[PDB]
Order: C-alpha cells, then sequence, then structure tokens
C-alpha cells in the first residue's frame, strides 16, 4: 500500500531544511512536500524526502489539525534543539 | 490564500 517513512535533517547553515510545503487544516488540503530543493539537506540524507511525501509527523507531534503557519513554526522550532535535528514521519505512496 | 507554499 501506502507506507510510512521516518526522515531527519539536519538543517544547512541559512537553517533551510530545502524543501516546500503546501497545505494544512486552515488549506483544506492535507499538509504535502512540494518541493525538494537538490542537493539540500532534505535531499542527501538517507532516507531521503521526497516530493510528494505526506506530512504525518513532525518531531513526534500528530500535525492533522494544525494550520499551514502552525506547521511551519514547528518545523523552524526543531533547529532550537537538542540536536538541531527535524524528524519527520511521512506518508508515500 | 488557500493555497499557501512555504520554503523551510
Ligand atoms: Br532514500
Amino acid at each position: 500500500d501506502s507506507y510510512l517513512v521516518l526522515i531527519r535533517i539536519t538543517p544547512d547553515e541559512d537553517g533551510k531544511f530545502g524543501f516546500n510545503l503546501k497545505g494544512g487544516v486552515d488549506q483544506k488540503m492535507p499538509l504535502v512536500v512540494s518541493r525538494i530543493n537538490p542537493e539540500s539537506p532534505a535531499d542527501t540524507c538517507i532516507p531521503k524526502l521526497n516530493e510528494g511525501d505526506q506530512i504525518v509527523l513532525i518531531n513526534g507531534r500528530d500535525i492533522s489539525e494544525h494550520t499551514h503557519d502552525q506547521v511551519v513554526m514547528f518545523i523552524k522550532a526543531s533547529r532550537e534543539s537538542h540536536s538541531r535535528e527535524l524528524a519527520l514521519v511521512i506518508r508515500r505512496r | 490564500s488557500q493555497s499557501r507554499e512555504s520554503q523551510c
């Protein structure tokens, strides 16, 4: 079927992970990766993030009922962290 | 807008 992948990303020198997001509970569209910036941290980790990946958890947090702006803040918040690491549980088709 | 796209 579809399946879950856990992806761990450390941001680059500018604090960017290298992907774009669309969706959120206010957008009436699920949260989904709309871009992978080539050679970015999100493109070079193993396993890597893919365009079209559906975001399920952000650092363990179920984000199904959070807004677009909220989840962008949750992602930025992972840089101000223990390991600076962002952990994305995603769903892939 | 309900079609926002944000860079992370
Ligand atoms: Br991979």
